[PDB]
């Protein structure tokens, strides 16, 4: 028959053409693409379509889905589709027409009795998120992390010790072993980072056949010229990332000096500002080079009044500084600047910066990094308007930018975007549905290897699983040994070949990294931008091609008040 | 006591009911969560009393107008249900629209 | 109306009925004070009591079970004792019979 | 020497004769028989009787029981007697009179150095209920049902999804893998349901080859004709049950037609009253048949002045429906009904209904499904008065039919009663522990395999163990190992013999299913009328052989505001 | 150049000379060696000494310690001094000189790429406690007691069960064996007493083939001279030792005969004061025989002015006594005795007393152990000044004597020193950090295994650690497999020879119990003293070598209200 | 603060209690749970104001009469227990037969 376009959205979600507000930002979306055929959606419930000999045909588990999410709207970094999405032994299936073939036509995602569903009618679903810059300080951080949308996080630590307070560093064998057996317990994707200072390459090539999938180079255990180029030099022939926090007290060298030790090797430039560390005040100019993948921890993101303020003790705390030793206090005011603050949301919006990523409690929130993305989307809208590469009058171009930053980005810096990052068939089944109202800011469901691990969950004893106090609980996907099956550890491949798994007797699925030193800026999704940037010595104005870069400082917030208690 | 898992999640409920219950007092546009644990809380009292459920999915209605809350606050509140122990055992009530 | 009430018909229980008893004066010569369980081999308590541990032997007391009688220093009093039962093998206490009787 | 009874009462429980009220109900039961030799009853502490050559003998770990509870009054299908219960190998080994042969006289129960004491002096002791209507929308249920005195769960689910919201249905092998692992994890007996709506036989015999103990036909996924004629093929070539939720609408036919297609083969009706399911208004007349095993889901247990009320908005929820839907708000009004809601009580009472169950967050609460169950039989006692098979004055008859709905029904029902379901000797020891005053309501204590998994527990770090605040916490039987060993993981035979629990690696005790086909109403414990019931088309009246059947609703009920803080 | 004092301690603690308060105690410990080379301390973070090339060599792992504790202020009762700690491999490598061979003098603990580093500076470091009077009431214990820094559990329990209301026993094969795959789940090192209780050796035998390191006496279960000596009979071949809780009751004879039965042979007296339980009214005189190594319940610990009136209603519950039967109340009533109980802290001044324990949720408190043996050192020198041992102007005497009590002594009484119970080298790495305001009240770390297990730990969220709130957290350490790595489960010879571990499936590492046998009163750490004490049978009156030994009840001690929220 | 999981665990008792004190305060009968969680978080405010264990045992029989309770709830109560930290330390308070 025919049916108005509002019932319509109210009944299967938006379609083709309509705009969706993302939570209670400025920015709106615009469904570019549907893939039903109108008359022939899904719908589960008592006489709808998904029954036997209608929705549902009459294949063996081989020949149809396990779980098929209806009539989602996809936002990833590829496209703004409605369709509906089939998940196929733990692994995204398919995204297009669900149902049986027998009575309807287009299907591409056959239903049958082994088939569970999960409605996403007027819900949007994106890839789970990916946090490269992670401090195990303590197991916590997991659950945080999760619940607001995080399924993977790669980082190093052993617990709250001094070590672990300062760097990403997981020290050699012993201590990799006892975490990657620790990481078996938590529901999210792990993979550990060794500690890369050091100017013996035995000592790195130990760590790396131990299992760490990259080597952390910090400057509180000496990030000198000698110490980076023998962790790239080992990185170069084990196929492993590294990550960067350079030498804020010009010790060894500048900016200049550092850029020249890594030789134009692939590097990953944690916090590129400067003020979670690196060479002052211009250590933001990495952003300019082909070789280096730049990434901003989110205390910084975005730039708003309070700050500065919080900025000095925090930087205190973290680094084990004294605030009565004068070098330990002049040292900690020369990496905040409001000029590099200012302008690192700019270089955001234009893709000159990459990744967002926490700094899990060293200068970094691990539950805000995708609400803090999108807050600094917000401001980037209101203070600059329209993306130059934007069409239609939508925000989709730049929610394409930003959702890369801690999705597909941060796989592919890592070598890991052949398991997760993004919703393309083959691809780890971990997805996030949210209600467009609390989009990025509370999840409605989060999906690990096709099972749910956590969600908000209301009175257990309730007749309805709505009724209050509704918070997040861990799921089945988190239980014991369904956990260790929708969940991966990974490993370098050398420890995947010596048998590591097998040695530590590791319970959950292994994957191996690959395609580190291949990456270059030009491959990062929506964020390839290689400004010619510089940054004045005495005023720490950041220019490109000459033009001053800054903005202002919000007083207000989206995703902040009208949502937490606390 | 002997407090089941049920008995000590309400207890959850009530301490959130708390938060707001202050914040309303001092003047506060009452955000997200605030509503919900305030109005909920108002609830399960409503059944303590021994008011019928059909009372209580009324007088819900009547906790927070839409001048006390934050703006958008209404619209992300299409009903509120909560569990309590009334006279003759547990029973649901669901509020409508409580903000208005 | 009292949750969980008991409603006890009223009347008494005979305790340990068709069984052999003797009754035996007993007297507490130690300085400490001493108690004795309802079904501890008598004829094997504290030395210090002092009766006729032949007559007790095989006796335990003839008390409700799990009660006791307690015997201050000095104290003399009348027991009434009932014997044992099953296989009236005694095992443990002060190990002066280890086995049968 | 001679004792008063009140005396007796207060140092050993009550005795034959006495009456002991349950909880704050007017029912009262009456102890039938004494086990004991009064003056040789055992009791530990302080100069007591279980001692080294006195109440404990000199056996070998072999010759005697490894616990042993004293002086229990047992309340029990099969009687209400006070004994001491002795516990072996995680099994009831027998029901008599505790003790040391040596010294003492009609020992049965051998206490040894190997031996364990729980003192049950004054509290009833039950078996551990058995909950077959269970939608496992989240792994929490499992702590509320097990607290509630509940130790074994049946049901299907694979967490918060729209398949599970609506439906007891662990969809496919892969699913059904997934939650066999998880089980592991819980500290409940566990038996899965699949989804039982298909036409296609090898579909289902899929399912019940990789470990589901029975198949769950449900309307939302089609409860027509042809489905259920194929699940009920397959259940009858694989000995598993088939669960019941009928097609409301009428849509393939009417309740008469539902029946032919089951044609007398054994079947279990979820909530044949009908409010949470079923042909409307007349599934409930399923209760006439041979074949049919009937349940009841609790949130219309026992009928009440707010009921119908709150009854509504539930219906929406639980199953996906639409309230701007006029024909989804039609079809669940035409559910619930003041009529058959009446009439669900009395036929409880009649024994027309031979289980009650919870139907947890979905339209049903998990933990209330024994508290429920006896508020109906107070309900029913303070309307209809004693029973035509009560004998003396006391309610033990009404007890034992009550109580058996919850334990020895279920348990036959889906073809466990071999391993659970009642205190028996070679059954599990699943075993729950009350004060008279809060039977049915807060145990004391729950056992399960022989182990303590779950009691109120008061300050940790106090000098005792019950100062305050005292609240229910995981005990050693609910730990990782001895978890295992003290649960079962039912499933079917062709599961069993496929392997499946080495294949999956599951580590709790294996327990498998049969005797589902050969069940019928006249085997349900105290329980099997079948009454000539017929439904007014147009009033919904119930009527048995022409008398109207009906009830009054409750203002006030035991169990409730006295032992609940909210 | 040239620092001062001052200056030095804010920066790396105290050295030599310095004195330092315990908590808000009246004690002060004095620096009594340092081990470092002024001018080459090493100190971790931003520009500080440990880095690459510096104060961080470049060794493979295998030549250098995986986790280092720089700075450390040792109490133990060999010494107090400070002292860089290295941990390999989870033990104690070695207490010196940490650093780089390379560029530094000294350094006897090299530090390389695999090392991790705990700051602690300012800090106080001690040996994990023991806890030998364990009560298995709960699960929830473990967490408590390792927060209050006790790493290692000796007792014996099912769970809420009258039998271990009662006492610490683990009745037989089938609940030893349960009880032994539930300790894999548990934080702490533990190790399980039997039944001790029978006078059929084979009896006993089997439950230590099973799994137990000793056998509890209770005279609950009856201590009666024929058990005592077929428990002894039956240790004294085994190699596990035997705790005693002596005949109150005086019911099968008078202290001087149980010494009797034990004839010489090793026991572990518990509660030798009395209160606890024992030959009324002189148990105490124990601590005066050779064999005899004798413990402290802490309840008593120290006399104050509300201790009396506590301990009654206390003394029921806890042995299941009825207050109602006047033999019940008299036997409570002459257990507490005002006498003893003064001069049992001044035996604890002396040395005649040589452990502290809790008897956990039995009249004991789990997590007050350290806490209360300190109050006790307090009061004492409050009340006696100084020890004749002290030399110097400094408690660190008194400090050794009392440390040793739940450390070494406990460790040497129950056969398991050889593992843990100092900081020695070779010896597990259970350690535990201190802030010196929160000495002996709550920890900064509790490392287990070398791994911290638990920690302070504020907002998950926060940029920072330390943000509020700040309450203990389980860290890596207590998860899964890293946990298993971490602690000991503890098995006699027997046990460990018949494979136990192997076929229980126990997955932590295993330890074995040896040298139960011959220790001796001569062996306890600073707690020697055999005095010839003597007491009054009417007056209760202890008096050793004819002097009254008594003290004054406290009416405000030092470590309660200004630290704890209830 | 470094909360220990003791301390932790009383915060669900002075909680508890909160919500009995409102419904006493309206004028209900108190029912099991609230009158043990009212008269226990009654002597843990003795112990911190410091009272004497004895004091104690005496004044909390005195927190609430049968007749602010709802029927059997005094006979459901034998006794009450709870520790807290004296000036002297943790001592456990036992109050026999509370509610008369
Ligand atoms: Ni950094
Ligand atoms: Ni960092
Ligand atoms: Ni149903
Ligand atoms: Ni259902
Ligand atoms: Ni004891
Ligand atoms: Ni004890």
């Amino acid at each position: 028959s025919n049916i108005s376009r509002q019932a319509y959205a109210d009944m299967f979600g938006p379609t083709v053409g309509d705009k969706v507000r993302l939570a209670d930002t400025e920015l709106w979306i615009e469904v570019e693409d549907d893939l039903t055929t109108y008359g022939e959606e899904v719908k589960f419930g008592g006489g709808k379509v998904i029954r036997d000999g209608m929705g549902q045909g009459q294949m063996l588990a081989a020949d149809c889905v396990d779980l098929v999410l209806t009539n989602a709207l996809i936002v990833d970094h590829w496209g703004i589709v409605k369709a509906d999405i089939g998940v196929k032994d733990g692994r995204i299936f398919a995204i297009g027409k669900a149902g049986n073939p027998d009575i309807q036509p287009n299907v591409t995602i056959p239903i049958g009795a082994a088939t569970e569903v999960i409605a996403a009618e007027g819900k949007i679903v994106t890839a789970g998120g990916i946090d490269t810059h992670i401090h195990w300080i303590c197991p916590q951080q997991a659950e945080e992390a999760l619940v607001s949308g995080v399924t993977t996080m790669v980082g190093g630590g052993t617990g709250p010790a001094a070590g672990t307070h300062a760097t990403t560093c997981t020290p050699g064998p012993w201590y990799i072993s006892r975490m990657l057996q620790a990481a078996d317990s938590l529901p999210v994707n792990i993979g550990l980072l060794g500690k890369g200072n050091v100017s013996q390459p035995d000592a790195l090539r130990e760590q790396v056949a131990a299992g760490v999938i990259g080597l952390k180079i910090h400057e509180d255990w000496g990030a000198t010229p000698a110490a980076i180029d023998c962790a790239l030099t080992v990185a170069d022939e084990m196929d492993i990332q590294v990550a960067l926090h350079s030498d804020t007290l010009n010790e060894s060298g500048f900016v200049e000096d550092t850029l020249a030790a890594i030789g134009g090797r692939t590097i990953h430039t944690f916090h590129t500002e400067g003020a979670g560390g690196g060479h002052a005040p211009d250590i933001i100019t990495a952003c300019a080079h082909p070789n280096i993948l730049p990434s901003s921890t989110n205390p910084t993101l975005p730039y708003t009044l309070n700050t500065i303020d919080e900025h000095l003790d925090m930087l205190m705390v973290s680094h084990h500084l004294d605030p009565d030793i004068a070098e330990d206090v002049a040292f900690a005011e020369s990496r905040i600047r409001r000029e590099t603050i200012a302008a690192e949301d700019v270089l955001h919006d234009l893709g000159a910066f990459s990744l967002t990523s926490s700094d899990s409690q060293a200068m970094g929130r691990v539950g805000e990094v995708i609400l803090r993305t999108w807050q600094v989307a917000h401001r980037m809208k209101v203070q600059r308007g329209a993306l130059a590469e934007e069409t239609g009058d939508n925000d989709n171009f730049r929610v394409k930018r930003y959702i890369a930053k801690y999705t597909i980005n941060p796989a592919l810096t890592h070598g890991i975007a052949h398991e997760v990052g993004s919703i393309e068939v083959g691809k780890l089944a971990d997805l996030v549905v949210w209600s467009p109202a609390f989009f990025g800011v509370k999840p409605a469901t989060v999906i690990k290897g096709g099972m749910i691990a956590i969600a908000p969950m209301g009175d257990i004893n309730a007749s309805i699983p709505t009724p209050q106090p509704v918070h997040y609980r861990p799921m089945f996907g988190a239980l014991g040994s369904a956990r260790h099956h929708c969940r991966l550890t990974f490993l370098s491949q050398a420890a995947a070949a010596n048998g590591v798994a097998e040695r530590l007797n590791l319970r959950s699925a292994i994957a191996v990294v690959k395609g580190c030193r291949t990456v270059q800026k030009a491959d990062m999704v929506h964020n390839s931008l290689q400004p010619n940037i510089t940054v004045d010595a005495q005023t720490y104005e950041v220019r490109v091609d000459g033009e001053l870069i800054t903005s202002e400082p919000a007083d207000v917030l989206p995703m902040a008040q009208r949502y937490f208690l606390f | 006591m002997e407090l089941t898992p049920r008995e000590k999640d309400k207890l959850l409920l009530f301490t959130a009911a708390l938060v707001a219950e202050r914040r309303l007092a001092r003047g506060l546009k009452l955000n997200y969560p605030e509503s919900v644990a305030l109005i909920s809380a108002f609830i399960m009292e409503g059944a303590r009393d021994g008011k019928s459920v059909a009372s209580l999915m009324e007088e819900g209605r009547h906790v927070l107008t839409r001048e006390q809350v934050m703006e958008g606050v209404p619209e992300m509140i299409p009903d509120i249900q909560v569990e309590a122990t009334f006279p003759d055992g547990s029973k649901l009530v669901t509020v409508h629209n409580p903000i208005i | 109306m009292i949750p969980g009430e008991y409603h006890v018909k009223p009347g008494q229980i005979a305790l340990n009925t068709g069984r052999a008893t003797c009754r035996v004066v007993v007297e507490n010569h130690g300085d400490r004070p001493i108690q004795v369980g309802s079904h501890y081999h008598f004829a094997e308590v504290n030395p210090a009591l002092k009766f006729d541990r032949q007559q007790a032997a095989g006796y335990r007391l003839n008390i409700p079970a799990g009660t006791a009688v307690r015997f201050e220093p000095g104290q003399k009093r009348e027991v009434e004792l009932v014997a044992f039962a099953g296989h009236r093998a005694v095992f443990g206490f002060r190990g002066e019979v280890m086995g049968p009787l």
